[PDB]
C-alpha cells in the first residue's frame, strides 16, 4: 500500500 | 535519465535544438553527445524494412519467448495479436514492429492515453519521424543564423553536410546520393498516405478517429519537413539537371491542387533561381536547352505560372553585352517570342493562380473585422482547398513571401514594356467596351506585390530610401490616371506597406504635393459623393471610400505629423465630410469604416482634442436633420443593426474614455457634455450600451461576431469601471464633510454624479447582464479545447471574470457611498431616471445564487492549462465560498455537493488538480512561473474555503477525497482516498519530497511560503474536528513525522537568507523576515503535531511505536541513519540581535509626533503621514525658513516610515518567536511525562536541557514576563519528578544557581503573581530536600549567605503576597516563609523571624486569625493550613514567645468564638489552634502561665469530653485527630500547672 | 486524554502532592519536637496524675 513512503533512502 | 529509447531519445534532442535556436547555448556539451549516438538515424531519412516472411511464420508458430538485441522478453497470446496488427496496417517488418509495441510497455503509455496497445504503436512509430525529420530542419536553420556566433554557425553546417547529406568533412575522404533518397522518402510518405484513405475509407464507409487525424497531421508536417530540408540542400548547389527533369515531369503529372503543391512551389522557385536566373550554374549554353524544354500539363495554370516565372528568371541575361558573350545571336525575336509566351501565361491565369496559392497559405481562423471584404472582390476561378485542418508553418511563409518579392523586383526590373503594354491594353479595352469588365492581371499582381511586402519594413524600406530606383520609378508610374480597380489597389499597397512610423510618414510626404494621387483630388472625390449622396452610388464608389478610409485610420495610427495635421487641417475638413456621409443612406461598412477612422484619429489625443470632439459629436446627435431626444435615438437604434459598426462604434466610446495622460481626478470627459440639453450627460451611451448587450445578441448567427461583440462591451464595462476612485471617495465622505471644508465638496459631488459607475452598477444588478455572462461562460469543453490561446472566447471570459470581480469588490462601496447620494439629488433636484435594477437583489449574489453549473464550468476549466483564466477562476471559487448568502442558500441538505456528483465531475477535478501540483517548476523563474502562481492560488483558494464555517463540511473536504454527508464524513471502498491518490496525499507527496536546504542562495523563500501554506492548511485540517481521526490515522499510517523529521535542517547565524545576512541591518527592512517567521511557524506546527502525535501514542498504551519516537528523539533511526536532537533546533532563542533594542535617531523635528491614532499591534503609516502632512502645511504658512528645512522633514519622514516597518517586523518576530517557545515548552513537558522509559539513561539528556535553559533563563530573568513563564513551570516539575559523584555535584551545583535567580525575582518583584508563584516551589524543595555531614554544612551556610545578601527587600516582598488578591500565590508565599524559618534554626535566635516583626507580618498575621471560622480539597481550606502551620513553628523558639505574646493572641482567637470526613476538618483546626496556644506557653515560661489557666478556665468541659473520648480508614483518621488533640491539651496543663490550682 | 486538559492535570497533581508533602513534613517535625521533649522525664506521670484527678 506504501509504494513510495516507506523510509529507505 | 540517461538510458533512454529511441522516442526519448529524439524528444530530448528535439527540446535541445530549441534551446540554442532561442538564445540558450547552456547545452553545447550534450548536445554533440547525442549526434553522435544517432548517428545512424540520419544517415537514413525514413525506411521502413519489407515485410518477410522468416518472421511472420517464426513469430506466431513459437510466441513464447522473444530476443532483441541483448535483453530478453516473453510473448503472450494478447501481445503477440498487437504484432501482427500493427505490422499489417503500417506493411513494417515484425521484428520491427515488436520492437515498437515493446517500447510501449516499458514507458507505460497505454495510462496516459487510454487507447489500445496496437494503437499505440502507430502513434510511436510516426513521434519517430516527426523529430527525426523536424530535427534536421533545426539544424540547418541554426547553421543559416546570422544573429549567433560565426564558430558556432559553423559548426552545425559542417555536421549537416555528413549526417544529413552523408558527406564527409574536408579533412577526411558505391553510396548513394541525398536527393535520390529524399525523393523516394517523400515518395513513401505519398504512398502511403494514398493507401491509408483507401483503406480508412472502405471501413467507414470508432475510437481511432482521433489517432487517424493525428496521423494525418503527423504525416503531412513529416512532408513539409522534407520538402524543406530539400529546398535548404539545393539552396548549397548540390543539385543537377537530372533531378530538375525529374521534378519538372512530376509536377505535369500533378493530379489535385492541395498543400503539397504549395509545399513544393518553394523547391521549382529555388530550382529556377539556381538554374533559370544568373545566380548559381551561369551556364548560358545550359539555359538555352532548358528553355526550349520548358517551354502533357493536367493543370495549364502551373504551366504558366512556371513558364512566366522562367521568363522573368531568365531575361536578366540579355541586360548588357560586357558581362557575358551574346555574339551571332538576334535580340528582336527572342524579346518578342518571350513576350508573346508571357501573354499567353497571364491569360491562362498565371497570376490568378499565384494569387490563390497566396491567399489560401495565410489562411487565418480568426480576421480583424477592421478590414473585412478587403483583396476579396475579384473572380476566383481556381478550385479552394477541401478546407481540412492542415494549418502551415512560419519558415515556409517567410521563405514563400521572400521569393514572392525577388520575383516581384525581377518583373519590375526586366520586364517594365511588357507591364506598359499590358496597362495600355487594359485601358484600351476598356474604353471601347466599358460595360464588360477587362482582365485584372495588374491589379492580381499590385495584391501579389502587397502579400509579398507585409509585415517586412526592411523591404519595404526600399521603396522609399532611393526615389530615383526602379522601385519608387514603378511606384511613381502607377499612381497616374487610372480606374477604381488600380487606385484601390495601390490604396492597398501603400496601406499594407505601413507596417511601422518610418515607412507611414514616408507615404505621406509621398502623398501630398511637394500627376500622382494627392490628397487634394481624394477630399475633393469625398465632397462630390457627399454632395451627391446628400443631393445611386455603384460597388466601385463604395470599394474606393472603403480604401481610402481604410488607408487613412491605417496612417493615423502608424504616422504622428499626418494625425496632427488633418486633424485640424482648414482646406481638408476631413471629419466633416465623414460625418455628412455616415448621416446619409449609405450600407454599414463605410459608417464601421469612419468610426474606425475616427477611432484611429483619437487614439492618441489631448484635452483640446477631446473637447473639439464632443462638440462636434454633440452638434451632429443634437440636430442631425424632430426633438434632440428623439433624433438621438433614432441614431442610435439606425447603429444598432448590424455587428460591424456596433462593435465598431463601441471601440470608439471605449477609445474617447481614455484619458489623455493614460491609464486620480479630472474625469475624461468635459463637466459641461449635454448641459445645454436636457439630458443627464454621457449616461444614454452607456444606456444604450447595455440595452444592446442585453436584448439584440441573439441577431448575431456568426458565433465569431457575437463573441466580438461581447468582448467589446466586456472591456468597454472595464475601462467604465476602472476609471473609478475608491479611495478618493472613502477619505472624502470620511473627512471631507467632518473636518475639511464644504468648498472640494461640490467637486467630488459632481464626480460621483457624472461618473458611469453609479449607472454601470444600477445595470449588473439586472437579471439580463447576469443571464448573459453565464450563458458566455457556459460553453462546450470541446471548443475551448480546440481553440488557440489567442482565441476569442477564452478572452471574453476573462474579462467577464474580472468584471464580476470588480462588481464583487465594488458593490459595499456602491452600496454605501453612491445610492445614498444619488437618491438626495434626485429628490432635490429635477431628474427623469428610468430604474433598471431590480429592488429584491439586494446584492449581486442574490442573481447569481440560482445557477448550478456556473461552479462546474469554473471547475471544468481548470484541465486547460491556461495560467490567467485558471488564476481567475480559483480567485472567483475562493470569493464565492468566503460568500455567506451563497453558502446559507446553499446550506439553509445540499446542493453543491450533489450537483459536483453527477458525473463525477469532483473526481476529473481532483485529478486535474493532483496532476496540476506535482507539476515541477522552473529555479530561474521563480516568482514568474505560472504553475507556482497556480499552485499559490489553489492553496489560498483552500485556505479560505477551510477557514469559512469549519464546523460544516465544505467543496473542499469533497475535493479531498472525503464523502461529505450531511453532518458527517466518511470513506468509501477503493475510493481515490482510500489508494492514497489524492489531492492531500498529492500535497503530502510534494511536501515530503521538498528540499529547501540549497547551496548557491541557500534558505530559499518561495520553498519556505509553499510549505507554510501547506502546514496551515494541514492544520486547518487538524483541529476541525469533523475531520481530525481521519486524517490522524492517514498520518501515523505513512510516518509523516519521521519525513518531516528527515527534512528539518538546522538553523545558524552563518547561513544567509536567500544571499543575505540575519545581522545585516537590512534584514529587518527586507523580505526575509517573512519567510523566518514562516520557518518559526513550521517548527512550531510541526512540534505541536510531534507532541499531540507522543500523547496519543502514550494514552494508547502500545510500546510498538514509543520505541521508533524515542529513537528519533534519541538521535537514531533504525530501518542506522543519526539526525539531530530536540535540543539542537533550540538555537531560535539569541538576543545578540537585540530585536527588543532599537537605534532612536536624533529626531531634532517631529519629535512631538507620537503614534497614538497608528494603533493586535499594527502601527498605520497614514494616520502619521496625515499629521506630518498637516505640520508641514502649517509650518509652510508660517513663512520662516520653508525651502531649506523641507529636505529635514522629508528626510525625517523618511526616516520614521521605515522606523514604523522595522517596529513592526519586530513585533511579528517576537510573536513568532514566543508560540515557537510556548510550543517547544508544551511539547517538553508532554514528554516528560508521558516517558516510561528509565531515568538515569536520560539522566545526560536532563543534565543538557538545563544546561541549555541556565542561559535562557539568566537572559529573561526580569526582562519579560512571557517567556520565563514557559521556563518556568518545566522546571518546576522537573525537580519533582527527579559515575553518580559526577552527576551529584552537576545537578546540585545548577541547582544552587537556579536558587539564586528565584530570589533575585522575588526581591525585585518581577512579573505576574502567576510567574511570582512558581518560584516559590523551587526555592521550597531546594530548601526542604537538598539541604535536608560536612557537605551539608557547607551548603547549609553558603545557601543563608544568599538570603541575608537581600534582606528585609526580599522578605517583604513575600510578605505582601500574602492574604492578597491571588489565591495560589498567597498558598504558596505563606508555605514558602515556613521552609525559611525551619532551615534557619537548624544553622538560641534566628534573624528570619526577627525580620517578619519589623515588616509588621506577625501583627497583621495574628489579626487575621479572627474570624477563622468564615475562612475555613477546598482553596481556603489548604490556605489556612499554612497559616495555622506556621504560626506553630514560631512558637518552638525562645525568641518567638515575646514578639508572639506581645501579639495579643489570646484575644484574637476568642472574638471568633471557634471553642465522618467532616468531622475529622473540624477537629483539624481545632488541633492546629491548641498546638499554637500550647507550644507558646510553655516557651517563654511563668510570664504565660496566667493566660494559659484563664483559657482552660473560660473554656473548662469542652476539653473534658475530649480527654475522656480517646480513653475503617476515616474511622482511624478521625479517632487520630482525637488522640493528637487530647494529648495536646495535656501538654498545655502540666506546662502551665493547673494543677495546683484545683 | 487531551493534550490541553493533559498539562492542567499534571499541574495540579504536582501541586496536589507538594501540599501533601508539605502537611507530612509538618506533621513529622511536630511529632519529633513533641518526642523529644517527652522522652526528657515523666512519660507516664504527667497522664496518671490527670487520670486520678480526674474521673477515669
Amino acid at each position: 500500500i506504501l509504494p513510495m513512503y516507506k523510509l529507505s533512502p | 535519465m540517461t538510458d533512454l529509447r529511441k522516442l526519448e531519445a529524439l524528444q530530448a534532442l528535439h527540446a535541445e535544438l530549441v534551446a540554442v535556436r532561442q538564445h540558450r547555448f547552456e547545452g553545447l556539451q550534450v548536445l554533440e553527445t547525442l549526434l553522435e549516438e544517432q548517428t545512424d538515424a540520419f544517415k537514413a531519412l525514413i525506411a521502413k524494412p519489407a515485410r518477410d516472411t522468416k518472421d511472420r511464420e517464426a513469430l506466431g508458430k513459437e510466441p513464447k519467448k522473444l530476443k532483441i538485441g541483448e535483453e530478453e522478453y516473453s510473448l503472450n497470446e494478447d501481445f503477440v495479436n498487437d504484432c501482427l496488427k500493427l505490422a499489417d496496417e503500417l506493411d513494417l517488418n515484425e521484428k520491427e514492429s515488436a520492437r515498437i509495441l515493446i517500447d510501449c510497455d516499458a514507458e507505460g503509455d497505454v495510462e496516459t492515453q487510454s487507447r489500445p496497445l496496437w494503437e499505440c504503436g502507430v502513434i510511436r512509430f510516426h513521434q519517430e519521424r516527426k523529430y527525426l525529420l523536424d530535427c534536421m530542419r533545426l539544424i540547418l536553420e541554426i547553421a543559416a543564423d546570422e544573429d549567433i556566433d560565426a564558430g558556432l554557425q559553423e559548426s552545425f553546417g559542417v555536421a549537416a553536410e555528413d549526417k544529413i547529406f552523408g558527406i564527409p568533412p574536408p579533412w577526411e575522404r558505391q553510396v548513394k546520393k541525398f536527393i535520390p533518397r529524399c525523393m523516394e522518402a517523400m515518395k513513401g510518405v505519398r504512398s502511403m498516405l494514398q493507401c491509408m484513405a483507401d483503406k480508412a475509407n472502405a471501413r467507414n464507409m470508432l475510437d481511432n478517429q482521433e489517432t487517424l487525424d493525428f496521423s494525418r497531421l503527423s504525416l503531412v508536417e513529416q512532408h513539409e519537413c522534407l520538402a524543406s530540408i530539400l529546398h535548404a540542400a539545393v539552396q548549397r548547389h548540390h543539385a543537377t539537371i537530372a533531378d530538375f527533369q525529374d521534378f519538372i515531369k512530376i509536377l505535369r503529372k500533378w493530379d489535385k491542387y492541395d498543400h503539397f503543391l504549395i509545399h513544393l512551389i518553394p523547391v521549382l522557385a529555388a530550382y529556377i533561381t539556381e538554374f533559370g536566373s544568373p545566380e548559381g550554374m551561369g551556364d548560358l549554353q545550359q539555359a538555352r536547352r532548358l528553355n526550349d524544354f520548358i517551354c502533357s500539363w493536367a493543370l495549364p495554370v502551373l504551366g504558366a505560372a512556371v513558364r512566366a516565372w522562367w521568363i522573368a528568371e531568365h531575361n536578366g541575361f540579355y541586360l548588357d553585352d560586357t558581362v557575358q558573350d551574346l555574339r551571332g545571336i538576334n535580340l528582336d525575336e527572342e524579346d518578342e517570342q518571350r513576350t508573346k509566351q508571357f501573354l499567353d501565361a497571364l491569360k491562362e491565369g498565371a497570376f490568378d493562380f499565384i494569387l490563390s496559392v497566396a491567399a489560401d497559405c495565410k489562411a487565418q481562423e480568426w480576421q480583424d473585422p477592421s478590414q473585412l471584404g478587403a483583396r476579396q472582390w475579384l473572380q476566383r476561378k481556381i478550385p479552394s482547398l477541401p478546407s481540412e485542418p492542415f494549418p502551415f508553418s512560419h519558415f515556409l511563409q517567410h521563405s514563400l513571401m521572400v521569393h514572392l518579392e525577388g520575383f516581384v523586383d525581377a518583373t519590375i526590373s526586366n520586364l517594365p514594356d511588357v507591364l506598359r503594354k499590358l496597362r495600355t491594353e487594359e485601358d484600351e479595352q476598356r474604353q471601347l467596351r466599358p460595360n464588360h469588365e477587362q482582365d485584372m492581371d495588374l491589379e492580381r499582381f499590385l495584391i501579389i506585390i502587397s502579400y509579398a511586402y507585409e509585415g517586412r519594413p526592411d523591404a519595404a524600406m526600399s521603396f522609399w530610401e532611393d526615389p530615383d530606383s526602379n522601385l519608387a520609378g514603378f511606384l511613381q508610374w502607377a499612381s497616374r490616371r487610372a480606374s477604381t480597380p488600380l487606385v484601390s489597389a495601390f490604396c492597398e499597397m501603400l496601406r499594407c506597406l505601413a507596417d511601422n512610423e518610418e515607412c507611414a510618414t514616408a507615404a505621406h510626404n509621398f502623398l501630398l504635393d511637394e500627376q500622382s494621387l494627392t490628397w487634394s483630388q481624394i477630399f475633393k472625390e469625398l465632397e462630390y459623393f457627399t454632395t451627391k449622396v446628400c443631393s445611386e452610388i455603384e460597388p466601385e464608389s463604395a470599394l474606393m471610400l472603403e480604401c481610402y478610409l481604410r488607408l487613412i485610420a491605417k496612417l493615423a495610427t502608424e504616422s504622428e505629423i499626418a494625425r496632427k495635421r488633418l486633424i485640424m487641417d482648414e482646406d481638408f475638413n476631413l471629419v466633416d465630410t465623414i460625418l455628412k456621409l455616415s448621416v446619409g443612406v449609405i450600407p454599414h461598412r463605410l459608417r464601421a469604416c469612419i468610426f474606425y477612422v475616427l477611432k484611429a484619429l483619437m487614439i492618441r489625443k489631448t484635452h483640446e482634442e477631446l473637447d473639439a470632439m464632443w462638440r462636434w459629436v454633440e452638434a451632429w446627435m443634437t440636430n442631425p436633420f424632430p426633438g434632440p431626444q428623439e433624433c438621438m435615438e433614432m441614431m442610435f437604434r439606425e447603429f444598432g443593426t448590424g455587428f460591424e459598426q456596433s462593435n465598431a462604434f463601441i471601440q470608439l466610446l471605449t477609445t474617447l474614455l481614455v484619458p489623455p495622460e493614460g491609464l486620480n481626478d479630472s474625469v475624461p470627459f468635459p463637466e459641461w457634455l449635454g448641459s445645454s440639453i436636457r439630458t443627464l450627460g454621457i449616461e444614454p451611451y452607456v444606456d444604450f450600451v447595455f440595452d444592446v448587450f442585453a436584448n439584440r445578441t441573439k441577431d448575431i448567427s456568426d458565433p465569431s461576431q457575437l463573441r466580438i461583440l461581447r468582448l467589446s462591451c466586456l472591456d468597454f464595462v472595464m475601462v467604465c469601471l476602472v476609471t473609478f476612485n475608491e479611495d478618493l471617495i472613502v477619505l472624502g465622505h470620511e473627512s471631507n464633510i467632518s473636518i475639511d471644508d464644504a468648498m472640494a465638496a461640490t467637486n467630488l459631488a459632481t464626480y460621483v454624479r457624472l461618473h458611469p459607475f453609479s449607472r454601470v452598477m444600477e445595470w449588473l444588478f439586472n437579471e439580463k447582464v447576469i443571464t448573459s455572462l453565464i450563458n458566455t461562460i457556459h460553453q462546450d469543453p470541446i471548443s475551448l479545447g480546440s481553440a488557440s490561446p489567442d482565441s476569442p472566447l477564452v478572452v471574453s471570459i476573462l474579462r467577464a471574470i474580472q468584471v464580476m470581480i470588480k462588481a464583487l469588490e465594488l458593490q459595499e462601496t456602491y452600496l454605501h457611498l453612491v445610492r445614498p447620494e444619488v437618491l438626495r439629488y434626485q429628490g432635490e433636484a429635477g431628474v427623469r431616471r428610468k430604474p433598471v435594477a431590480n429592488a429584491a437583489y439586494s446584492a449581486f449574489e442574490d442573481g447569481i445564487l440560482s445557477h448550478l453549473s456556473l461552479v462546474v464550468d469554473l471547475g471544468k476549466y481548470c484541465n486547460l492549462g491556461h495560467a490567467e483564466l485558471t488564476l481567475a477562476c480559483l480567485k472567483l471559487l475562493e470569493k464565492i465560498s468566503t460568500s455567506s448568502r451563497i453558502l446559507s442558500a446553499w446550506s439553509p441538505r445540499n446542493k453543491a455537493i450533489v450537483q459536483l456528483e453527477r458525473n463525477g465531475e469532483g473526481e476529473t477535478i481532483s485529478a486535474s488538480l493532483s496532476a496540476s501540483i506535482m507539476a515541477t517548476l522552473d529555479p530561474a523563474l521563480a516568482a514568474s512561473g505560472e504553475n507556482y502562481r497556480v499552485k499559490l492560488a489553489i492553496l489560498d483558494f483552500l485556505y479560505a474555503c477551510l477557514r469559512a464555517t469549519p464546523d460544516q463540511p465544505t467543496i473542499a473536504h469533497q475535493l479531498l477525497g472525503f464523502h461529505c454527508e450531511l453532518s458527517k464524513l466518511g470513506i468509501e471502498p477503493k475510493g481515490p482516498f482510500d489508494m492514497q491518490k489524492s489531492l492531500f496525499h498529492s500535497l503530502l507527496n510534494v511536501l515530503i519530497t521538498l528540499t529547501v536546504s540549497e547551496e548557491e542562495q541557500g534558505m530559499r523563500g518561495y520553498l519556505v511560503t509553499l510549505k507554510y501554506r501547506v502546514l496551515r492548511i494541514l492544520q486547518l485540517l487538524w483541529k476541525s474536528p469533523l475531520s481530525a481521526s481521519l486524517v490522524m490515522d492517514e498520518l501515523r499510517a505513512t510516518n509523516f513525522l519521521f519525513h518531516m523529521l528527515l527534512r528539518e535542517v538546522q538553523i545558524q547565524p552563518q547561513l544567509p537568507w536567500d544571499g543575505q545576512l540575519v545581522t545585516g541591518c537590512e534584514f529587518l527592512l527586507s523580505d526575509a523576515s517573512l519567510a523566518y517567521i514562516d520557518y518559526l511557524a513550521s517548527r512550531a506546527a510541526i512540534f505541536e503535531y510531534i507532541g499531540k502525535e507522543l500523547c496519543s501514542v502514550s494514552q494508547n498504551r502500545i510500546p510498538s511505536i514509543k520505541r521508533q519516537i524515542f529513537d528519533a528523539l534519541n538521535g537514531q533511526i533504525f530501518v542506522p541513519l543519526t539526525i539531530p536532537s530536540i535540543f539542537d533546533f533550540f538555537d531560535f532563542i539569541n538576543t545578540d540581535y537585540k530585536w527588543e533594542e532599537i537605534p532612536s535617531p536624533h529626531f531634532t523635528y517631529l519629535k512631538d509626533l507620537d503614534l497614538g491614532p497608528c494603533i493586535g499591534v499594527h502601527y498605520d503609516i497614514r494616520k502619521a503621514q496625515e499629521i506630518l502632512a498637516l505640520k508641514r502645511k502649517e509650518y509652510e504658512h508660517s513663512q520662516l525658513a520653508t525651502p531649506e528645512f523641507l529636505e529635514t522633514v522629508e528626510l525625517e519622514e523618511k526616516v520614521l516610515i521605515e522606523w514604523l516597518t522595522v517596529r513592526n517586523r519586530a513585533n511579528l518576530l517576537l510573536t513568532a518567536r514566543l508560540n515557537l517557545l510556548q510550543a517547544w515548552a508544551n511539547l517538553l513537558l508532554v514528554m516528560i511525562e508521558s516517558n516510561d522509559f528509565k531515568s538515569t539513561p536520560k539522566m545526560a539528556f536532563l543534565l543538557q536541557a538545563l544546561q541549555a535553559i541556565l542561559p535562557t533563563l539568566e537572559a529573561f530573568s526580569s526582562l519579560k514576563s512571557d517567556e520565563a513563564f514557559e521556563l518556568a513551570r518545566v522546571a518546576k516539575v522537573l525537580l519533582w519528578k527527579l559515575e553518580q559523584f559526577t552527576v551529584g555535584n552537576l545537578i546540585g551545583d545548577k541547582l544552587f544557581q537556579l536558587f539564586q535567580l528565584c530570589l533575585s525575582a522575588i526581591s525585585q518583584c518581577s512579573g505576574t503573581p502567576e510567574l511570582r508563584s512558581l518560584y516559590y516551589s523551587i526555592c521550597y524543595r531546594y530548601l526542604t530536600a537538598v539541604v535536608d555531614t560536612r557537605s551539608v554544612t557547607n551548603a547549609r551556610a553558603r545557601t543563608l549567605k544568599a538570603i541575608t545578601l537581600y534582606g528585609d527587600r526580599l522578605l517583604n516582598v513575600i510578605c505582601d503576597d500574602a492574604y492578597g488578591s491571588d489565591t495560589t500565590c498567597q498558598t504558596a508565599a505563606m508555605i514558602l516563609l515556613n521552609a525559611l524559618v525551619h532551615t534557619s534554626r537548624a544553622s538560641v535566635d534566628c534573624p528570619i523571624i526577627d525580620a517578619l516583626n519589623r515588616l509588621n507580618f506577625i501583627g497583621v498575621l495574628v489579626d487575621s486569625l479572627k474570624e477563622i471560622l468564615n475562612e475555613w480539597a477546598s482553596p481556603s481550606q489548604q490556605y489556612t493550613s499554612a497559616k495555622l502551620a506556621l504560626l506553630l513553628q514560631l512558637c518552638q523558639t525562645r525568641q518567638g514567645a515575646k514578639y508572639v505574646l506581645q501579639a495579643n493572641l489570646f484575644r484574637a482567637l476568642e472574638q471568633s468564638g471557634v471553642f465522618v470526613v467532616a468531622l475529622e476538618r473540624h477537629y483539624a483546626l481545632l488541633v492546629a489552634l491548641a498546638r499554637v496556644v500550647g507550644a507558646a506557653v510553655t516557651a517563654r515560661g511563668a510570664h504565660n502561665i496566667v493566660q494559659g489557666r484563664k483559657f482552660l478556665t473560660q473554656h473548662r468541659g469542652l476539653v473534658v469530653h475530649v480527654l475522656k473520648k480517646n480513653a475503617i480508614l476515616a474511622q482511624q483518621a478521625l479517632e487520630e485527630r482525637i488522640e493528637e488533640l487530647a494529648e495536646a491539651f495535656m501538654l498545655l496543663i502540666t506546662a502551665t500547672g493547673f494543677l495546683e490550682y484545683e | 486524554v487531551d493534550v490541553d486538559t493533559y498539562l492542567s492535570n499534571l499541574q495540579t497533581k504536582t501541586t496536589l502532592s507538594m501540599i501533601a508533602d508539605g502537611l507530612e513534613r509538618s506533621a513529622r517535625d511536630f511529632d519529633a519536637f513533641l518526642e523529644e521533649n517527652v522522652t526528657l522525664e515523666w512519660e507516664a506521670q504527667r497522664k496518671r496524675i490527670y487520670q486520678h484527678f480526674g474521673i477515669k
